[PDB]
């Protein structure tokens, strides 16, 4: 999972 | 929700009876509001004699209730609520969860919690009831039964082995949606749809104080009943090494894995979001790291892939994934053992742990000084993921806050411990696919442990590094060609310039194309030109597509036509070669220039060629013995003797070379083409690009293609061969008839009026028909009238069908009546009148005005179309749709 | 009739055809895709 989105 | 409100205010309570309850307060927009209720039971609650139940009382609850005894959906219908856009519900493993966004909004709410309540504390599930919505679940059943679902069930019958999920489907078998009685669903729900195990949410422009009392109103009364204890949503992880198949005869899919199952939840003594967040930081570095292993792979593998998944609340899997040359799973899973291992022995790159690690805090940061405000629907969406998993939710100001906290304790050592636990599972599963009738033997557990012992004791190389990315540019082009003369029709606004080389511009200057050039290059070099061979020449087409120039590459080219915003592409059909762009007028050059490097100096990108490859291997390797592959084979026998062409065995496709696929593009690319070119500029603008990079590309006259025409007579054919329960019943029909705008519209206006009747004479549902559709246009390139209907249905009603539709095409000429047509011609004077300034239509019509008149005379009178459509006109148009002299009927039965 | 759909995934954009009669996710298992107009997941 991401847990901060980055793009 | 034009205005993002900010982060809302939430109250949370629980009733005497256990019953728990989320309010969440927007402050706007004014009235919208959502409610969700989720009941802690899935399909994984089922007994053995269950199989459904969980998705069948879904259903059910909507039916008689205490206080709606002719059923809970129908109140909401009769209040003005829809099925889908109103209510909705949805079942899975874990949880069953009832949707409500009622249509009038807030002012709904207590007729809303009235209808959940009587859903869940009230539901009758009545076996009459029952009987009824029978009809409808065995077609949401029937519906999903393609070769997707057999290979989704694969899936979970392999990762998720030794747990209850393989054997609990939420859609359960045919036999239980026909035989499980009325008895059985409310036992379910009596053991289950208890206040203790709901939660209800409530989001919008609500009064927090008045909906609880609401909430107390319907649902404080329910009798607190315990549910059973539960400790088994989780598979039984023991030191193994699981060998399985994942098959299906339809199933094109190729390739091998390796996973490691684990419990992901245990945070090891440390903050437990930090620890999700390692894990996010291992798969980012992962993901680049694997990438980069693409040039270890031998030639049987390839697109290694690294993927995480849930497979519990608490377990999951770890995957190496790998593509398959059919033939080499053997080869391949080697390499993906061998890849593995390599990760075992050398430590995560670090300065990718670095950037990742950076490009996080950048991110954390913002978040966790920007106020959080979203749009209704948005909001909906963050809450709902938080709440079905019975979590509170935690502002997205806040949770930057927790991560730069946790982004302080982490460095690259951190990473690569958290890897390595996933490594050290000794849980471990290696899958394989192979498609079609390749020979094949699943290994035994040892014969991979050798392998994995081979390539512990091996020496092996270090984890590649990034290469450095090579930014294309195109190349100076100071060789010019001439306009060699200028034919126009100033009517049009079209001018036709003849080029040196021999090919030819039509230019239309539209002003619908405003400040954009649009570029369609026709040329008579379809895949079936003498000169070429037929299955080499499309993949060359399709790889210099996805290259482009030779000196460039596949991402490179992607990254170059964003930053231009300009669009090129290759289309190579059976008789024709089609290129077409777009690009904003300053990038004229650009476009034209990347259109001259795909024709003079095309590429082949290393790794689409190898990933084509194996596309094609495994869809030879699938359809030689697949359902799909012989209904084509039928089809074409039927209705054209021989294939036109065929693809490869999978021995020559694994021969080629980049060498002889250019080759094929050549011949493509050497026929003499036409530019039409829509831009709104002078041609003192135009001319000279045109000379620059259009004129100057060499071509060589090519003769036309015959096309492909479906052989005259009646022929049938029927098939028991289909896997699933049904029939599929095609038939087709083609009148020669001569291309005119007027016919071409004649056609499709008793086309519409031809479906509609079909419909009549065939609406009885004794009939059992699936789905059906009628086709017919005037092909202008082949000119004849070509008519297709189909039907999928069950197999008993199967051969009566065309018998019918055969009747009510005799009938139909008879049939239109006036009123049909001048309310279709004042449908489509209205569906005309939006296509003026259309710019899709107008280049598809000057395109083909040029291949029936070779002139643009098409761009005009459209206005004087609509009045070829007469009564009389249609039913003598409607009279030649079907043609009982050309007939070609095909019949799929399910394999006996 | 045969229709070019296509999906977005967080790794590559892959491409398969799929005729009016077909599923669009049975024409991925057919083609060889694994993933769970141009669509986008």
């Amino acid at each position: 999972d991401v847990t901060i989105e980055t793009h | 929700e034009e205005i993002k409100s900010p982060l809302p205010v939430f109250k949370e309570g629980t009733l005497a009876n256990g019953f728990r309850y989320t309010l969440v307060q927007l402050e706007g927009p004014k009235t919208r509001v959502d409610i969700r209720l989720i009941v802690d039971v899935g399909s994984i609650d089922e007994k053995d004699n269950e199989s459904g139940v969980a998705h069948m009382v879904e259903h059910m609850v909507f039916r008689a209730s205490d206080a709606f005894p002719q059923g809970v959906s129908t109140e909401l219908h009769k209040q003005g609520w829809g099925r889908g856009q109103s209510y909705n519900a949805v079942t899975n493993y874990e949880r069953t969860m009832y949707m409500m966004s009622p249509p009038k909004g807030n002012l709904d709410l207590g007729a809303t919690l009235q209808a959940l309540s009587q859903m869940t504390g009230h539901a009758k599930l009545l076996q009459s009831d029952l009987d009824d919505e029978r009809k409808i679940i065995l077609e949401e059943w029937r519906g999903k039964l393609g070769v997707a679902e057999r290979m989704n069930q694969q899936r979970v019958q392999a990762i998720r082995h030794d747990s209850r999920y393989p054997s609990r489907p939420v859609i359960g078998t045919e036999e239980s949606i026909n035989d499980t009685p009325a008895s059985v669903l409310q036992d379910f729900y009596q053991r289950w749809y208890h206040p203790s195990n709901m939660r209800l949410m409530i989001i919008g422009d609500i009064t927090p104080a008045d909906a609880e009392r609401e909430i107390q109103r319907y649902f404080a009364a329910l009798p607190n009943v315990a549910v059973p204890t539960r400790d088994y949503y989780e598979p039984l992880l023991k030191p193994q090494l699981k060998v399985a198949r994942l098959q299906d005869s339809q199933s094109g899919s190729s390739q091998v894995s390796f996973v490691y199952r684990f419990n992901d939840k245990d945070a090891f003594g440390q903050s437990e979001y930090r620890h999700r967040l390692l894990t996010q930081i291992t798969m980012s570095a992962v993901t680049r790291q694997v990438r980069r292993q693409k040039a270890e792979l031998p030639q049987d593998a390839s697109s290694l892939v690294v993927r995480k998944s849930d497979i519990g609340k608490t377990t999951a899997a770890l995957g190496f994934f790998a593509n398959v040359m059919p033939g080499g799973h053997d080869a391949a899973i080697s390499a993906v053992l061998k890849e593995i291992e390599r990760f075992k022995r050398y430590p995560l790159n670090e300065q990718d742990i670095t950037e990742i690690t950076s490009d996080i805090r950048e991110v954390a940061q913002r978040m966790s000084v920007t106020p959080e405000t979203r749009e209704f629907a948005d909001w909906v969406q963050q809450l709902t993921i938080v709440w079905q998993q019975d979590r509170p939710y935690v502002g997205s100001q806040q949770r930057g806050k927790d991560a730069l906290e946790a982004l302080d304790t982490i460095k690259g050592e951190d990473v690569n411990r958290h890897w390595q636990r996933w490594l050290a599972s000794p849980d471990t599963l290696a899958q394989f696919s192979v498609p079609g009738a390749t020979p094949f033997t699943l290994p035994k557990p040892d014969a991979i442990s050798k392998l994995q012992k081979q390539w512990a004791l091996a020496t092996l190389a270090p984890l590649r590094l990034e290469e450095k990315k090579i930014i294309p540019e195109l190349p100076s082009v100071t060789q010019s060609g001439k306009r060699t003369a200028v034919k126009t029709f100033a009517a049009q606004k079209v001018e036709q310039w003849q080029l040196s080389n021999g090919d030819r511009v039509v230019w239309l200057r539209a002003p619908e194309a405003g400040k954009k050039v649009y570029l369609t290059a026709t040329s008579q070099a379809g895949f079936m030109a003498t000169a070429m061979n037929p299955w080499q020449a499309q993949l060359a087409s399709q790889l210099v597509n996805q290259s482009g120039p030779a000196t460039w590459s596949g991402e490179s080219l992607s990254n170059w036509k964003k930053e231009k915003t300009l669009s090129l592409s290759i289309d190579q059909e059976a008789d024709q070669l089609t290129l077409s762009g777009t690009a904003p007028t300053e990038q004229l050059a650009s476009l034209f220039g990347l259109y001259r490097e795909l024709n003079v100096a095309p590429g082949i990108d290393p790794d689409v060629m190898k990933e084509s490859m194996m596309s094609l291997a495994r869809q030879k390797a699938n359809d030689d013995q697949s359902v799909g592959g012989k209904r084509a084979s039928e089809m074409t026998k039927l209705r054209f003797g021989e294939p036109a062409w065929q693809q490869p065995e999978i021995a020559e496709l694994k021969k080629i070379s980049a060498p002889a696929l250019l080759s094929q593009w050549h011949k493509a690319a050497s026929a003499p083409v036409t530019y039409y070119l829509i831009a709104d500029m002078p041609a003192t603008q135009l001319l000279p690009q045109v000379e620059r990079y259009l004129a100057t590309i060499p071509r060589q006259p090519a003769s036309e293609v015959k096309q492909h025409l479906a052989l005259s007579g009646k022929r049938e054919a029927t098939s028991a061969i289909n896997v699933e329960p049904r029939a599929d019943i095609l038939t087709w029909s083609f009148t020669p008839h001569a291309w005119t705008p007027q016919a071409a519209v004649q056609v499709s206006i008793a086309r519409n009026i031809a479906s509609k009747y079909l419909k009549t004479s065939l609406r009885d549902d004794a009939l059992g028909i699936y789905r059906m559709r009628v086709d017919s246009e005037l092909e202008d390139k082949k000119q004849r009238i070509e008519t297709e209907v189909s039907f999928t249905s069950a197999p008993e009603r199967a051969q009566e069908l065309w018998t019918l539709a055969e009747q009510a095409f005799s009938e139909l000429p008879t049939k239109i009546t006036q009123q049909d047509v001048d309310e279709q011609k004042a449908q489509f004077i209205r569906a005309e009148k939006g296509r003026q300034g259309d710019l899709t239509t107008i280049q598809r019509r000057l395109i083909l005005s040029y291949r029936h008149y070779n002139d643009p005379r098409y761009l005009s009178n459209a206005s004087k179309l609509a009045d070829s459509i007469t009564l009389e006109s249609v039913r003598a148009m409607s009279a030649k749709l079907y043609n009982p002299d050309n007939r070609v009927l095909y019949i799929t039965l399910p394999q006996e």
